[PDB]
RNA sequence: UCAGGGUUCGAUUCCGGAGAGGGAGCCUGAGAAACGGCUACCACAUCCAAGGAAGGCAGCAGGCGCGCAAAUUACCCACUCCCGACCCGGGGAGGUAGUGACGAAAAAUAACAAUACAGGACUCUUUCGAGGCCCUGUAAUUGGAAUGAGUCCACUUUAAAUCCUUUAACGAGGAUCCAUUGGAGGGCAAGUCUGGUCGCAGCAGCCGCGGUAAUUCCAGCUCCAAUAGCGUAUAUUAAAGUU
């Protein structure tokens, strides 16, 4: 709706090669607008285009019109690739981690202990 | 009677009238049941001469 | 007073008190423990055990009435009590030789009321209370 | 982790003179339950305790100063003392009335419109009002000395500007489609 | 818990200690008299082709038993830290959800006018009487207004999700979108109302109520207290200058 994004922290954090601060967002309407669109309007306020910011955070104040997160902006790609968490990466896609999870990893362990110099016959087993 | 089944319960009980008339109406809770408790005690203007009367009575 | 008062006579004070505290009533019952060992409960709250037979107790004068209690032995202590039954007409709501939850009666070892030997009063008859069987809230499970 | 229990009950459960007193204040101030009287009544007796303490002890120890400085300038922010007093022995003339009177809904009342204190708890509840920019729903407030002057409608509300009511704009759209051929 | 002086409790998140069915012995290692290491006895209990073999949940879940008395065979290494040859692996430690009226904090169950009677200050009038103001309940309908409880698209939350906060659209007329728990002789705030029972049945912590007019029983009506809580049993402190 109406859509108001301030500057507050501002910090050039040069050993993990990136600018952080924080997210202070005005909106008299509907507050929370989606951080899709956060990201836009961030990318056109020092031109840095819309790969290497990320934001989170962003828990609404009772009674609305105001909501507050903490966001990043990274110098190049590869430099957020590195650093990044891998849930932040994956939130909006470039990676993943394939978890089957969990039980099949454990379940596989314990067999694979019974058996010696074959490693691949348990996981063969299904 | 003092005898009849004297020795065995149910004798006021099983051996009276059965009433159910109730009625129907919305009391007041929390906040009100306080408002009506208050101003039906002591504000309506309440007082009259040499009163003594309780907050019930049958006369 | 009538008693020492100086300044090095610690010993003989709080040896003194420590022996003429066990005269007192209460902490006798306390300290010595001998009241759990002689109580049917092992000093909880309630109990629970399995009914014997009913019985009528006759109140102490100058009051008549027949108090239609029961007897009760114990699962945790094997031992009998006579437990008073509450309300009216809740005899009927006890079927022998099935199970009951026991209760003191408020007055910690003493017999209430107009009753003698009787200590006790009962709850639940088959996890179901004589609150709610008296009021119609639930009902017995044939 | 960390808990209290805010209030206190009567040492005696039953005396007409004392039920009559927590009655007729219950009344002036439009409080739900009698909890609601005797934490404000904690409040009170907690600040008194307090005080008792640092009446005794010579002026000019540290402890004396430090505290009462500070203690009474929490009185003073609030409001429930003058400046024109600021002694610790005014801090024991303090009484129950004037808590009551700096809260939201008393303050409601009395600096914005209502037509009785019980219309004023309803409106903090129902969000019609703010205090400077924020919605509140706590007429227990306790107002600050300086902020009894910034109590407003909200500022999106159908009191003040902002959005008809679902009372409203069902008996406008009554107009076409409840009654208007249909 | 408590004025002052005390009394009672401390299995339980921090710190220290002891122990892994009961006992004893011992290997490896810097560090162990280790038990999710080993060896033997004693007590248990399992498989077996009866020749032999294998075991220790006071780890997380779960079951039996015991009792007055106590939760899910859930999700995950993202956080916090730890371990490894190591930025990369692993961790029922730990974090997350479920069950949860132990307990604690917040506070909904209707607010405002009209009519209707009702009161009293006030005014006029010689009284009579009238006017008129301040408020009150109380009936009848209503009238306008308001809101979350819920239902529910969407953002958000996070490891992924729930919840919460944020937001569409629906969502209140008292009959329903229903507050109960105890008590009303005295202690102790509240009825000599009506019917039934008539030392029977029952009530009663205590004192006592019931024998044909029951202020105490069984019900109805009415009223009082506390209020999302209240009652009952037991331990324990204050009350106790009755240690």
């Amino acid at each position: 709706d109406t859509v108001t994004i301030r500057t507050r922290k501002f910090m050039t954090n040069r050993l993990l090669q990136r600018k952080q601060m924080v997210i202070d967002v005005l909106h008299p309407g509907k507050a929370t607008v989606p951080k899709t669109e956060i990201q836009e309007k961030l990318a056109k306020m020092y031109k840095t285009t819309p790969d290497v910011i990320f934001v989170f955070g962003f828990r609404t104040h009772f009674g609305g019109g105001k909501t507050t997160g903490f966001g990043m902006i990274y110098d190049s790609l590869d430099y957020a690739k590195k650093n990044e968490p891998k849930h932040r990466l994956a939130r909006h896609g470039l990676y993943e981690k394939k978890k089957t999870s969990r039980k099949q990893r454990k379940e596989r362990k314990n067999r694979m202990k019974k058996v010696r110099g074959t490693a691949k016959a348990n996981v063969g087993a299904g | 009677k003092v005898h009849g089944s004297l020795a065995r319960v149910g004798k006021v009980r099983g051996q009276t009238l059965k009433v159910a008339k109730q009625e129907k109406k919305k009391k007041r809770t929390g906040r009100a049941k306080r408002r009506m408790q208050y101003n039906r005690r002591f504000v309506n203007v309440v007082p009259t001469f040499g009163k003594k009367k309780g907050p019930n009575a049958n006369s | 007073m009538g008693k020492c008062r100086g300044l090095r006579t610690a010993r003989k004070l709080r040896s003194h008190r420590r022996d003429q505290k066990w005269h007192d009533k209460q902490y006798k019952k306390a300290h010595l423990g001998t009241a759990l060992k002689a109580n049917p409960f092992g000093g909880a709250s309630h109990a629970k055990g399995i009914v014997l037979e009913k019985v009528g107790v006759e109140a102490k004068q100058p009051n008549s009435a027949i108090r239609k209690c029961v007897r009760v032995q114990l699962i945790k202590n094997g031992k009998k009590i006579t437990a008073f039954v509450p309300n009216d007409g809740c005899l009927n709501f006890i079927e022998e030789n099935d199970e009951v939850l026991v209760a003191g009666f408020g007055r910690k070892g003493h017999a209430v009321g107009d009753i003698p030997g009787v200590r006790f009063k009962v709850v639940k008859v088959a996890n179901v209370s004589l609150l709610a069987l008296y009021k119609g809230k639930k009902e017995r499970p044939r | 982790w960390v808990c209290r229990k805010t209030y206190v009950t009567p040492r005696r459960p039953f005396e007409k003179s004392r039920l009559d007193q927590e009655l007729k204040l219950i009344g002036e101030y439009g409080l739900r339950n009698k909890r609601e009287v005797w934490r404000v009544k904690f409040t009170l007796a907690k600040i008194r305790k307090a005080a008792r303490e640092l009446l005794t002890l010579d002026e000019k120890d540290p402890r004396r100063l430090f505290e009462g400085n500070a203690l009474l300038r929490r009185l003073v922010r609030i409001g429930v003392l003058d400046e024109g007093k600021m002694k610790l022995d005014y801090i024991l003339g303090l009484k129950i009335e004037d808590f009551l009177e700096r809260r939201l809904q008393t303050q409601v009342f009395k600096l914005g419109l209502a037509k009785s204190i019980h219309h004023a708890r309803v409106l903090i509840r129902q969000r019609h009002i703010r205090v400077r920019k924020q919605v509140v729903n706590i007429p227990s407030f306790i107002v600050r000395l300086d902020s009894q002057k910034h109590i407003d409608f909200s500022l999106r509300s159908p009191y003040g500007g902002g959005r008809p009511g679902r009372v409203k704009r069902k008996n406008a759209k009554k107009g076409q489609g409840g009654a208007g051929a249909g």
